[PDB]
């Protein structure tokens, strides 16, 4: 559409051109209405901006602000671009050279480079980092893992402290509540018991609603995790259900499980589980696979909980999952057999979104930050008639960028609690991700569930996670291994494909970067995480992530690809608009639609979820931590979903689900 | 309960 | 009625009799269910009680466990006597001497004292005294006065765990949140601003609810204290409002207003009045009388508030009294200039029911642990013909003794947090209070309403205040004053009626008294407060402390004394049990009932609340802190109101009116 | 507004 253009037009009309003079009254801005003082800008950044105004301004290609679509510039200038008095300030290039800087600080060189790639593409950062970055207190992490610190109201209390400080700033949070007596448990000093976890959980719920504020942008929303042995389990899967009583939901927060493998043999097999309370059978959450299944056999033994059939949990799980989307799954066992940060002790739950696997106590609450390289940036013609290359060069060394980046941000952030400091000053875990693979497919013309297609995201990922563990080995060599390096998997040379038990694809020398590695150290303790991407995506014109697509229209977003191939065909008229409205967005069962076309434009819907569990099967050995894997079901049924659930679990993903998407 | 299913 | 000698027999049957036994068994006590050793009494007394055996045991009189009614009982029974796995393990004279022990320890003959005064009905202690003495964390404080410590995120979540954790044990709560910015208001780092007080207020309604676990009571409910400048005071005033958006109620907590004097002014000439936020007008809290009224009205000068109509917020005011019953009355202005604690800062509130007036700050909490005088037993025959005489000497001598417990408990207590440890070891703020003022006008036969009851009122508190501070002064004999006695009006010698401007009555020697406190100091910085007694009245068979009685019916709770003299008349029927039903419990325009039982039988809504007014006038020249002034209005009008307001604030009186009860 | 009123 041409309407992007006269938006955009008419911000560059409304805004002032030379980046260091908007740099300038975003720094001296002043709060009329209180006489305040308000500066939008670090002091180090506008020094910087200042020493070297002319290299800055004169970078700046403000053409490139016309590479945004419509409904893309719209978020941008909704949320992103630092308003002063109301109204836009920053123009899109602005934003970015704001960001680049906030992340390189004094190191130009770098932050041209940044600037240059991102205006041009290539990759972004994550929303709190397009938000903060250059800004005076620069909270630029996305992702905070939070353990509940002890079974009582100081602990539960100076928990939910914390959280309410996490929350204001940017950043979502995954907070595991293992460790918190159920219904009925004895309270010394007492002869009331404890009303479980639902009313703390309310607790919970009320204060994340109060830490979101008024111009509607410190969300930063609650996902919370449980192993399926705690004896609140049914209450607790049942949070986001629409129904029943007011007092017993939960609206605001997310029920995420964390899955021991016993818990599904036991319901393959179609035997018993047992309910504790922490209280009476302590350590639970302390060990996984082997050990657990051995102190947990035993407290089953000593008649320590209350058993039951565990496909009543099962079919509990199913049906809150059905109706709401949730609880979301994730698997304890998988999540610490292979990770890299298993030296640290066991690691007790994911993130918001389902794809960090990191390490949290009481006194270390993990961090992450977040940047996604955009796909299909790096789709080439050859010595043309192919016009389907893939430069894995350029996206390797782009990846080579994103972590240098997400390393600075560790250094140059700002941490909402002393928790996540110390967590990330320690272990340094960096998460790249991507946006785009469909629009990838799409341009290769390369079906979803098609063989290059699964191929082509093998050899993607493979060198993504060959890039990051390369830069990163480099900044071990300028800088020391991050501080709990000796010891780990990777300073044994275990890297994460070897975890899977896999030879890795092969198109990148893993042993001499192994053989780097084990020699110097890395920098980072993990490195990739593929997430959700929603906002950013969206800014790029790109497809969520790793999934297909939903649609090939929305609202009347049509599908720039399928749109481009109708018309070459003529076939695409105005009773052809007609169509992919009266169905949801689909092509196939068109009478006059090329079968190559059908098959290239298929829907999620139409994608066989069983495709997708592999695809991310694949991808997972290339996968330090975790991702965000959403599902998809047609006409869902209970025997459809627990199928999908064991073969992703047997499958050996670590988050076996995200939202269950339905209908 | 049922692993077979087409999914 | 006879049910009462059979539930009391019939528990004596259920009961071991021995107490060093019942001692040994709550002690060795442990929880079936859990296998976990749970005593209920504390090492120290039972390691006292063991000493002591035989001179304990064979002191208690058993008999005395008759001296209470049917509903008095089973108030006993349903929450105050020990249980052991479900049914009550203690009798009557059994809690009597733990709490007996609890408060005295080691000193024996105290001990045996307490436990002949209490088990003869002439005093009881507060619920949590009841509770908690003698057992092991023996948290035995009434009322904690919290301040909110800062307004930030932080502040307010160290406030809010300190609340959980004051909560959880016995105590209510009067917390004071003057200096939380309002709605609308800036925060820096953010362009989004503060929604305010009530979202904040819904935290506190939340953990309140949260605090209360299983077998009830562990309640300890919330009183919030504003000043009427505050720019959120029309939202905080309709808190228990009956209607309105559900998510802007709170109706667990209770608001009562911090009014000064200026607030009463500018009504009364219907001028102006200005909201601000603390924030744009800050200290307002932190002065009062003259300094307020200069600092105020500069900030109104100065344009740093909204100005409107005074009788505006007057006129809301006394909608939400009307119909919700509150918010409380208590100025700010009479608290501060007439308080022994001034020495100490501004009093920015008062607590959960209006009765203590005591210096807060964030780190420091102000607590009070409180002891009931039961006036009817006072009561004696002269030379007879008269039974007309009260015994001052006796009741002065009674007080002496509640007021060496109230201090034996400061030494005693556990605290629930540091800030009111810290508080009271330096303060040692006591309140002695009364029950049964209406029998014991009734038993004299002395109606409300007589210049003999206003007379009697007096003389009673008047010993009281003069008692405790004897006491107190002896205390200070043997251990040196409280930390900060330097300095107080009464190391000034300026007592309590002197800072009313006014003579004492005389019927004691205050001159003698105020010598020796130059002399020697006081033990206690406040000694008086005059409180609800709500449940424990119940227990001793009396009227709510120093009100008239609200029927002489209920339920068919039968004035004893009504009843009496009916029958004394033989006009006491079957149809007799048939009017005062039929009508609410009143006795006037009946016709065949003498007028000298008429006037004698005055329901509270019968008698002139400018009664009511001028007694807490005239006995609040003896009180220390404040007293739980409710008001009630036969058919409630915005005048009459109005009226009765202005009335008791000209009076001086600090606390204007706590619940305000209707029709 | 009064303040002359019986109570």
């Amino acid at each position: 559409t041409l309407a992007a253009r006269i938006a955009i037009s008419n911000l560059h009309k409304q805004t002032t051109k030379q980046f260091s003079k908007v740099v300038e009254d975003l720094y001296r801005y002043v709060n009329a209405a209180t006489g305040k003082p308000a500066p939008m800008i670090s002091d180090d950044v506008y020094n910087i901006v200042m020493e070297n105004k002319d290299k800055l301004n004169s970078a700046i290609v403000y053409d490139r602000d016309f590479q945004y679509s419509y409904f893309g510039f719209k978020t941008l200038e909704r949320s992103y671009l630092l308003r002063i008095n109301g109204q836009v300030a920053e123009r899109p290039q602005h934003l970015i050279m704001r960001v680049a800087l906030g992340i390189h600080g004094r190191d130009i060189e770098a932050a041209l480079e940044t600037y240059n790639l991102m205006s041009l593409k290539y990759f972004t950062h994550a929303s709190p980092t397009l938000f903060n970055a250059g800004t005076p207190k620069p909270q630029m992490s996305s992702c905070f893992l939070v353990a509940m610190k002890e079974d009582s109201i100081e602990g539960i209390y100076d928990t939910l402290k914390e959280c309410a400080l996490i929350s204001k700033t940017a950043g979502g949070i995954g907070l595991h509540i293992h460790n918190i007596r159920s219904t009925g448990s004895y309270i010394a000093g007492t002869n009331g018991t404890s009303n479980g976890l639902i009313p703390m959980i309310r607790v919970f719920n009320n204060t994340a609603r109060y830490v979101d504020q008024g111009g509607n942008k410190r969300p930063g929303a609650f996902a919370l995790y449980l192993e399926p042995w705690h004896a609140d389990i049914f209450d607790f899967i049942d949070i986001r259900k629409n129904h029943g009583k007011e007092e017993i939901r939960a609206r605001d927060l997310f029920p995420a499980l964390w899955i021991p493998d016993l818990f599904m043999k036991r319901v393959e097999e179609n035997g018993t589980w047992t309910l504790f309370s922490p209280t009476s059978a302590p350590g639970l959450s302390d060990c996984y696979g082997d050990e657990f299944e051995a102190l947990y056999t035993r407290y089953e033994k000593e008649g320590r909980g209350k058993t039951i059939k565990a496909q009543k949990l099962w079919y509990s799980i199913l049906e809150a999952q059905t109706e709401t989307g949730t609880p979301f799954v994730v698997y304890k066992d998988a999540c610490n057999r292979k990770s890299n940060q298993k030296n640290l002790g066991v690691i007790k739950s994911s993130n918001l979104c389902c794809e960090i696997v990191e390490y949290s106590a009481p006194d270390e609450t993990a961090v992450c930050n977040l940047a996604s390289v955009a796909l299909p940036a790096f789709i080439e013609t050859s010595e043309d008639g192919k016009t389907s290359t893939y430069n894995f060069k350029k996206l390797h060394e782009i990846a080579k960028v994103v972590t240098r980046n997400l390393n600075r941000v560790i250094d140059r952030n700002y941490y909402p609690v002393e928790e996540a400091r110390k967590s990330n000053m320690r272990h340094r875990p960096i998460a790249l991700g991507v946006q785009g693979l469909a629009d990838t497919f799409m341009l290769l013309r390369l079906p979803f569930d098609s063989e290059e297609a699964r191929l082509l995201n093998i050899q993607i990922f493979e060198t993504i996670y060959h890039a990051s563990m390369e830069a990163s080995c480099e900044l071990a060599q300028k800088d020391g291994p991050y501080e709990t390096f000796q010891g780990s998997p990777a300073s044994q040379g275990i890297l994460q494909f070897d975890m899977w038990d896999q030879k890795p694809y092969g198109m990148w020398d893993w042993d001499t970067l192994r053989k780097d590695i084990m020699k110097h150290g890395v920098r980072n303790s993990l490195t990739m995480a593929p997430m959700p991407t929603a906002s950013t995506s969206q800014i790029l014109g790109y497809n969520e992530c790793f999934e297909p697509v939903t649609s090939n229209m929305y609202s009347q977003v049509v599908n720039p690809y399928l749109l481009r191939d109708l018309v070459d065909l003529g076939i695409w008229d105005e009773g052809m608009k007609q169509y992919l409205i009266t169905q949801n967005g689909s092509i196939q069962g068109l009478p006059n639609v090329p079968q190559e076309l059908k098959d290239l434009y298929k829907t999620v819907w139409e994608i066989s979820q069983k495709t997708i569990i592999n695809m991310a099967a694949d991808r997972s050995v290339y996968i330090d931590q975790s991702h965000s894997l959403n599902l998809f079901l047609r006409a869902p049924t209970m025997g459809k979903l627990t199928s999908m659930h064991f073969y992703g679990w047997k499958k050996g993903l670590k988050t076996g689900m995200y939202y269950l998407r339905t209908q | 309960f049922t692993l077979d299913a087409d999914f």
